[PDB]
């Protein structure tokens, strides 16, 4: 009676930016799905392909807990097929994606008076993510067609933003704290059950 | 890379960035209006400090996309303002000289003091003191004593000043490629590239005076009835056939003749509608007032206020030691941040300021999608207006039913009608020839075709024939009389204030049409009507992305300013004028003075 540490992911003290999103691989342990989607202390849990309604009875070779922060508009983004930001530069979720996005306010825990520069995400790429795709390079963003050699500079940015995020803001910019569960099916053990 | 793909990716950096630092400074002066503090102005001055720094460089750094390779005319739209009027195109040295100046002549005004002969110590300041003469005060020397003493010694003051002042403010806007300073202003309603819908600088002029026209005969009748009026007052001070003397007009300038309503009410003994002790009996607070007024905006589809908006705003004095400065505004902060800072009290004129200025919230909610650098009305005249007009439907005696601030028992007669009609046409239409004069002296003053030496002889011909207007006392070209104002003095375009005169009734006609309004436009209320809120709503959430024409054409159905709505508000007023004076004359010679 192993039981899967959800705690781990879903407690933080600190999350990760949405460019350096963490993943943390959960095995070999019994996961109760239906509490966190019966604890109503959510304000989005969406699942895709699978369903939250009592569906803890199938067993998942591998689960993986993707988790981060984005402000409260940018939590759309975290979707199959979306645009944004986020989605083409932070985090993508692909077309077939099976799993739940969880996210709930953290504005009393992310935000601070006079900002909180903690978090940060992409602005600029070159190109769109693949699927579970990370990217933490702090390459200077060339915009023209002078090199940048390393620093900021008129046409080069720094590809990195902060969202300073502060207590007044509005819900819109309120900080959010966002938990990916994808559901891996392969030919293989099936190693996480949970009842 | 193309040109306009890198100033999209440029304008991309500077949006992120310069709402970081927008809001930094706006927060800084948040705190500062509501608790002040020398602290708080170390904080104010350091964060707008960092605020206007980066608008420079940014500024800089857009000069060198050229617009002549975009084709996105909303990128060209945020590049062009950010490329505003460069870094100081003009030299440092200069660009140094006309801040001072700029300076000087506000702290001249701000701290100008009048001291009453034999005592040299009870000395006025403008405000309250000298205000408060022009303001309450019917003894004909008194207010003369302060019209001319604060022309005598702070006019004269800003008299070099100014001269200085228009020769570097045409030197900027000459080498920004526009014909003078006047023309630089007149860029606000500026129009190109969008077909149907262009508007030239040039046009404003054309389009104000033609408008202007029209008003006139209104304005001549209401100059008619409040001189008569005024000359049983002052029976041995005004000639029945010559100008208004210009220290009997309550105020320091006759900007607004709201202040002879006393003097001037046809019916005295019908009194005005004042709900403020229905609301002390129902034990109203300030929250109760700004909750009736989120209630109308959503009657008409609105959306509510924010949660931070109940929580950050400041509806109430702090108290006894924290100190405010209580001048009703409205704060768009960014990041989805809205509040109000207000001193409210208990009565039907803070009740109507509290649905005026939640007006600016909506407009600045309805446009937050937008762009940073199009997060604005119009023109210059569009947020105002908008305010205007809530303040209208509010303080209907249908609202006021409606509410439960006025008793259903309680019916109105035409008399009372035209007491409010007048009262309104005494601030609204009485404003509208002191706008245009003020304005096209300023004009023509930086066109350069009025001579230094004829400042003066200029401002008061155009006094006694536009405005009718006469000056008590003879003015050399020592005086600078129209620095005496707050926004000749302090640099502000001051041609808003008719247009959105004009836009307001406009809106208000539209809206109240659109709210299937029966009867004079001045009795409609557009509450419970989400047809009115959608038509307003379709151009508040444009923000500057659009054309103002096309805004306007949005909301009313008109690409220009229009001027019939305006009469359409003061028809009954101006059918009663018309019949007070038939034994009285219309119109006014600019030759009588009181100092013969
Ligand atoms: C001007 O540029 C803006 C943005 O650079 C264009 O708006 C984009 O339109 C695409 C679809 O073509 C959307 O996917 C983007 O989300 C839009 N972005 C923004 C900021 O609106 C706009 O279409 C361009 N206008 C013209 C006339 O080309
Ligand atoms: C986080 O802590 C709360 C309170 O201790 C608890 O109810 C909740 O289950 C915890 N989260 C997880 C994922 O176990
Ligand atoms: C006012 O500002 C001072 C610092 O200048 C601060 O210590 C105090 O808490 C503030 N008071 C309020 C009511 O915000
Ligand atoms: C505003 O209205 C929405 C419904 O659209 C509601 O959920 C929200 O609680 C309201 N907020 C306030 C402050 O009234
Ligand atoms: C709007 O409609 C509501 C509900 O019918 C009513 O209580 C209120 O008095 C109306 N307001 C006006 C201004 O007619
Ligand atoms: C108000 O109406 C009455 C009734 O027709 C009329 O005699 C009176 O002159 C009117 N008062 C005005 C128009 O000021
Ligand atoms: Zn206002």
């Amino acid at each position: 009676t192993n039981l899967c540490p959800f705690g781990e992911v879903f407690n933080a003290t600190r999350f990760a930016s949405v460019y350096a999103w963490n993943r943390k691989r959960i095995s070999n342990c019994v996961a109760d799905y239906s509490v966190l989607y019966n604890s109503a202390s959510f304000s989005t849990f969406k699942c895709y392909g699978v369903s939250p309604t009592k569906l803890n009875d199938l067993c998942f070779t591998n689960v993986y807990a993707d988790s981060f922060v984005i402000r409260g508009d940018e939590v759309r983004q975290i979707a199959p097929g979306q645009t944004g930001t986020i989605a083409d530069y932070n985090y993508k979720l692909p077309d077939d994606f099976t799993g739940c996005v969880i996210a709930w306010n953290s504005n009393n825990l992310d935000s601070k008076v006079g900002g909180n520069y903690n978090y940060l995400y992409r602005l600029f790429r070159k190109s769109n993510l693949k699927p579970f795709e990370r990217d933490i390079s702090t390459e200077i963003y060339q915009a023209g067609s002078t090199p940048c050699n390393g620093v900021k500079g008129f046409n080069c940015y720094f590809p990195l933003q902060s969202y300073g995020f502060q207590p007044t803001y509005g819900v819109g910019y309120q900080p959010y704290r966002v938990v990916v569960l994808s559901f891996e099916l392969l030919h293989a053990p099936a190693t996480v059950c949970g009842p | 890379s193309t040109i306009e793909e890198q100033a999209k990716t440029f304008l991309d950096k500077f949006n992120h960035e310069a709402e970081d630092l927008f809001y930094q400074s706006s927060l800084a002066s948040w705190n500062y209006n509501t608790n002040i503090t020398e602290e708080n102005v170390q904080n104010m001055n350091n964060a707008g400090d960092k605020w206007s720094a980066f608008l420079k460089e940014q500024s800089t750094l857009a000069q060198m996309y050229p617009l002549q390779e975009i084709q996105n005319l909303t990128v060209k739209l945020q590049l062009q303002a950010l490329q505003q009027n460069g870094s100081s195109v003009l030299s440092e040295d200069k660009s140094k000289r006309l801040n001072t100046i700029l300076n000087t002549m506000s702290t001249i005004y701000s701290t100008g003091k009048v001291c009453n002969p034999d005592n040299p110590q009870e000395c006025l300041l403008l405000e309250p003191g000298l205000n408060e003469i022009m303001a309450n005060s019917l003894d004909y020397n008194e207010r003369l004593w302060a019209w001319e003493s604060w022309r005598s010694e702070v006019g004269k003051q800003l008299r070099p000043l100014y001269e200085e002042y228009v020769v570097l403010k045409n030197e900027m806007a000459r080498a920004n490629h526009y014909e003078d300073y006047g023309d630089y202003w007149r860029g606000d309603y500026e129009v190109n590239g969008v077909d149907g819908y262009d508007y030239s600088r040039g046009q404003l002029i054309e389009d104000v005076e033609h408008t202007f026209e029209e008003i006139k005969p209104l304005y001549e009748h209401l100059h008619a009835y409040v001189r008569a009026k005024l000359m049983n007052a002052y029976p041995s001070y005004i000639s029945p056939i010559g100008c208004l003397p210009a220290h009997l007009l309550g105020d320091m300038w006759g900007r607004f003749w709201t202040n002879l309503y006393s003097l001037t009410v046809p019916f005295g003994q019908k009194p005005n509608i004042d709900v403020t002790d229905a609301m002390v009996d129902q034990a109203w607070d300030a929250q109760r007032i700004f909750k009736e007024a989120e209630k109308f905006f959503v009657s008409v589809g609105l959306p509510n206020m924010t949660q931070g908006f109940w929580e950050n705003s400041m509806l109430t004095d702090p108290g006894n030691v924290q100190k405010a400065v209580c001048h009703p505004t409205a704060w768009d902060l960014g990041k989805g941040d809205f509040r109000i800072l207000m001193c409210t009290k208990v009565t039907m004129d803070d009740f109507l300021t509290a649905h005026h200025e939640m007006g600016h919230i909506q407009y600045d909610m309805a446009y937050a999608a937008q762009p940073f650098l199009l997060r604005n009305g119009a023109n210059e005249g569009f947020h105002e207006a908008v305010g205007e007009i809530m303040s209208l439907s509010a303080a209907t005696p249908k609202h006021l039913k409606s509410i439960g601030l006025l008793s259903p028992d309680f019916q109105e007669d035409n008399e009372t009608e035209i007491n409010f009609l007048l009262k309104q046409a005494l601030t609204i239409v009485g404003t509208l020839p002191f706008t245009y004069m003020l304005e096209k002296w300023r004009w023509m003053v930086f066109k350069g075709e009025i001579p230094k030496d004829q400042w003066m002889k200029k401002w008061w011909e155009m006094k006694r024939e536009i405005v009718g207007v006469v000056e008590p006392v003879p003015h050399d070209e020592t005086y600078c009389d129209p620095a005496s104002l707050f926004h000749v003095s302090n640099d502000y375009s001051f041609i808003r204030y008719y247009t959105r005169t004009l836009y307001q009734f406009q809106f208000q006609e539209a809206l109240c049409q659109a709210a299937k309004h029966e009867g004079p436009l001045h009795k409609c209320d557009i509450s419970n009507s989400t047809e009115a809120g959608q038509k307003l709503f379709n151009m508040l959430r444009l923000g500057k992305s659009e054309p103002w024409t096309l805004a306007l054409e949005n909301v009313v159905g008109a690409k220009n300013m229009n001027v019939r709505p305006l009469l359409n508000y003061f028809e009954p007023l101006f059918t009663w004028l018309k019949d007070q004076n038939k034994n009285s004359f219309v119109g006014w010679s600019t030759d009588w003075s009181p100092y013969a």
